[PDB]
RNA sequence: AUUCAUAAUAACUUUUCGAAUCGCAUGGCCUUGUGCUGGCGAUGGUUCAUUCAAAUUUCUGCCCUAUCAACUUUCGAUGGUAGGAUAGUGGCCUACCAUGGUUUCAACGGGUAACGGGGAAUAAGGGUUCGAUUCCGGAGAGGGAGCCUGAGAAACGGCUACCA
RNA sequence: GAAACUGCGAAUGGCUCAUUAAAUCAGUUAUCGUUUAUUUGAUAGUUCCUUUACUACAUGGUAUAACUGUGGUAAUUCUAGA
């Protein structure tokens, strides 16, 4: 029809916003950015749904205006950014540093960090390829490209990107055996370790996940992400701690929570 | 199941940007390029010593395999490079939870490094339209009953 | 008809009508940009040398250029040609015009004087306008004065004096690619990002390699 | 899975791109010329990447109809070679060369008060009817074709032609 | 801070359901079969000349609107001459 979307109604934006069904016929639609539009989450469901901090979109956007917010270090003053996956929104006036990973349930949550590891970034690697002058560059999943990597980098490896330098620092070599953060379909946002892994050469080769807690699954593989060693995960975890509990014993924890 | 010549049409059939040198004496007879399918299937023996060209083919050839993989029987024979598949299978009804019988046809581009006929059970691979019906290449074979 | 006569060199325009057939006819069978002489329609006019520019028929539609075989007729306009602003970018439009041959109902011919004659006309011989707007390119100020190269063009622009109600002030026009300390500072500025990011992609490649030497040295 | 990324050679090209730009600050220097450096951020500018996309495309799946049993080919019907066209594959079109392709497991033709899907109603279970309509996908701007502009429209709150 | 020149967008939204019955469409595929403004991130040291009597880089050209004035036609978001 014509050409591109640029209006996007509720019922259409994805469920990891928790946009209440009514005020208003329309859903904030991204503006092209680093992260995908199921993916990503507005500046401004994030700062009036999930930090309260403003009423109206009046008020989001002399928020953004103000240019206090860093969105990967940089000052954003675009309602419809879409901030997505890793992200390192940090301020200067409440002197907090948010980043943006999920919950157990699947939604991107608040994680309030310190100034330190407020300053990197993790990213999937995407594809690895070669580029002028002989220049070989990785990307990521926000679409970082780097280039002069570490040779010993291969693709579905992760990387810890600063803010500024760009300048991979500490990447992982993904193999068996590791802790990842699986961010795709119902696996979404649980933790687990990289029990075994398979190729399905041809079609959307797969990896066994078992987590801490004796429970098994099964994942693709656009959904892994490498957050570290075994027991050492390069950034800070939330509650839960990406586990997913039973809904029964889930009820009884919120019941025996409940009261002292 | 016919064959021709080297050469045909109007044209010279070789492949694009292969160069036999005539300068240096070239030893071997021909620069023969082929790939490898993947899937774990094996480009025939025919393929490599062979001296089609056809650049639809898998083998010594320009187009690539991917997509869906699928097998099927032989009904038909009589074009010119194509065959004409038969994938027999069964269709479900809900209502009266009994399975119908049911078949397409779905005609692929038989490569002269394969020999086929009717009954030849065989194994081919999606491969970016070539004409109209055709957008599968055929990988591998294998005969009827005997 | 009515016609309107023009002089520039002063820079003046002016209607006239006449009505005697027996002078307007003599403009007949001429096209636009022909010259010609008006000893016909007046003594006055003896030894002006006119030139044909255009003109409205009884109905306003107007000429153009190569617009022959003339009598009124559509034509599909499109940009940078005239009789038509287009009111949508990239828009064309069909519309109406005239042929530039003069025939009988041309309502209103407009012509321009190209060489004087000897007689005095009232409005467009001692009568003269200057321009409005004054040069406003640093170079069409050097050669609207005949400046040098270095001769300070800053000071020389043409000020123009007003009053609010008694408070007399000048204006002057903004030059535009006037070569400022702001141009030197911005040039040497991006010509030192230029060498300094190609120092350092520079360097960044012999670091790599050093680098690959090192994974190389297994 | 590659003739993939890339790299090099030999050249070619109405030689594409390589800031004649702007706003704040006004800072460091000595060989004071009123010289030399100098930040913050605004648009652009080439490719690649990402994103928003779009177009094709694999599979499988549709209501009634035999008072529709054969259909397809001048003028492409199926397939090849090669060229043009295109954003790009492709009978998409053209030359040439073969008679193919579909079908009683229902093709082709007819109806429809046929947009489809998400769903709705009624509900023991198995189902039956409906879905113009709050979302996705489509399609159209009176009927029908053509085309400028533009990354994107066969745009109609654009144009042109005819018809009503 | 009017008017215009410029760049952008007016292709999004909105409406209806007439057509179309393997067509669309839903799942599930591919781009090793291609375009894509935008946003995001990378990215650019070479342009002329037998490389000595060079040929603006403290920087090169006219050519148009708004404006001024003379006008048309009963009449258009019509426009012409200067």
């Amino acid at each position: 029809a014509r050409g591109p979307k640029k209006h996007l109604k509720r019922l259409a934006a994805p469920h990891h916003w928790l946009l209440d069904k009514l005020s208003g016929c329309y859903a904030p639609r991204p503006s092209a950015g680093p992260h995908k539009l199921r993916e990503s989450l507005p500046l401004i469901v994030f700062l009036r749904n999930r930090l309260k901090y403003a009423l109206n979109g009046r008020e989001v956007k002399a928020i953004l205006m103000q240019r206090h917010v860093k969105v990967d270090g940089k000052v954003r003053t675009d309602t419809t950014y879409p901030a997505g996956f890793m992200d390192v929104i940090t301020l200067d006036a409440t002197n907090e540093n948010f980043r943006l990973v999920y919950d157990v349930k699947g939604r991107f949550a608040v994680h309030r960090i310190t100034d330190e590891e407020a300053s990197y970034k993790l990213g999937k690697v995407k594809k690895v390829q070669l580029g002028k002058k002989g220049v070989p560059y990785v990307v990521t999943h926000d679409g970082r490209t780097i280039r002069y990597p570490d040779p010993n980098i291969k693709v579905n490896d992760t990387v810890k990107i600063d803010l500024a330098s760009g300048k991979i620092t500490d990447f992982i070599k993904f193999d068996a055996g590791k802790l990842v953060y699986v961010t795709g379909g119902r696996n979404l946002g649980r933790i687990g370790t990289i029990v075994h892994k398979e190729r399905h050469d041809g079609g959307f080769d797969l990896v066994h996940i078992k987590d801490s807690l004796d429970n098994t699954f099964v994942t693709r593989l656009n959904n892994v992400f490498v957050i570290g060693e075994q027991g050492k995960p390069y950034i800070s975890l939330p509650k839960g701690k990406g586990i997913k509990l039973s809904i029964a014993e889930e009820r009884d924890r919120r019941r025996a929570q409940q009261g002292l | 199941s016919t064959e021709l010549t080297v050469q045909s049409e109007r044209a010279f059939q070789k492949q694009p940007h292969i160069f036999n040198n005539p300068k240096v004496k070239t030893s071997k007879r021909t620069k023969r390029w082929y790939k490898n399918a993947g899937l774990g299937f094996k480009t025939p023996k025919t393929a490599i010593e062979g001296s089609y060209i056809d650049k639809k083919c898998p083998f010594t050839g320009l187009v690539s395999i991917r997509g869906k993989i699928l097998t099927g029987t032989v009904v038909s024979t009589k074009m010119h490079r194509t065959i004409v598949i038969r994938r027999a299978y069964l269709h479900y009804i809900p209502k009266y939870n009994r399975y119908e019988k049911r078949h397409k046809n779905v005609p692929v581009h038989v490569s002269p490094a394969f020999r086929v006929q009717v009954g030849d059970i065989v194994t081919v691979g999606q491969c970016r339209p070539i004409s109209k019906t055709v957008r599968f290449n055929v990988v591998k074979v294998s005969a009827a009953a005997g | 008809m009515k016609l309107n006569i023009s002089y520039p060199v002063n820079g003046s325009q002016k209607t006239f009508e006449i009505d005697d057939e027996h002078r307007i006819r003599v403009f007949f069978d001429k096209r636009i940009g022909q010259e010609v002489d008006g000893e016909a329609v007046g003594d006055e006019f003896k030894g002006y040398v006119f030139k044909i520019s255009g003109g409205n028929d009884k109905q306003g539609f107007p000429m153009k250029q190569g617009v022959l075989l003339p009598t009124r007729i559509k034509l599909l306009l499109t940009k940078n040609v005239s009789c038509y602003r287009p009111r949508r970018d990239g828009e064309r439009k069909r519309k109406s015009v005239r042929g530039a041959i003069v025939g009988p109902d041309l309502a209103v011919l407009a012509l321009v004087i190209v060489k004087k004659g000897e007689q005095e006309l009232e409005g467009l011989t001692d009568t003269t306008v200057p321009k409005r707007l004054g040069p406003k390119r640093a170079n069409n100020i050097r050669k609207f004065f005949g400046l040098s190269k270095e001769d300070d063009v800053r000071d020389f622009v043409i000020r123009r004096e007003v009053t609010k109600g008694e408070k007399t002030y000048t204006k002057a026009p903004k030059i535009q690619r006037l070569v400022t300390p702001q141009r030197l500072q911005r040039k040497r500025h991006q010509r030192a990002l230029k060498v300094r990011n190609a120092q350092a992609q520079r360097e960044a490649a012999a670091e790599y390699a050093q680098l690959l030497a090192k994974r190389l040295s297994e």
